[PDB]
């Protein structure tokens, strides 16, 4: 009975292992955004060797 | 950018046309004055007459 019981704590780790995975997914979306604004800014800086 | 670089260019391009003409019809107004033709004020009121 023990041993059955036993079996879904396995469930409940594989869950957690599944919502690290979104940590993650966050973690490095956020840096697409994070290169995307700052060569953003080389494009701006692109812009002000335009305008020298 | 790049854009902005023409329309700055195309505004020098016409902003100087601006001062030149000017300096055109100063010209223009000192040579109307120093125009003293009386004979030019007929010739031309005859000239309107005829046109009318």
């Amino acid at each position: 009975d023990l041993a059955d019981a036993q079996a879904q704590v396995k469930q409940e780790l594989d869950a957690a292992k599944a919502q690290a995975a979104q940590l993650i997914e966050q973690a490095n979306r956020r840096a697409a955004q994070l290169i995307e604004e700052a060569r953003t800014q080389a494009a701006a800086e692109g812009e002000r060797i335009r305008q020298q | 950018a790049k854009e902005a670089v023409d329309q700055e260019i195309n505004s020098a391009r016409e902003e100087l046309r601006q001062q030149v003409a000017a300096l055109a019809v100063t010209g223009a107004e000192k040579i109307l004055n120093q125009q003293v033709d009386a004979e030019a004020h007929n010739a031309m009121l005859s000239q309107l007459a005829a046109k009318l």
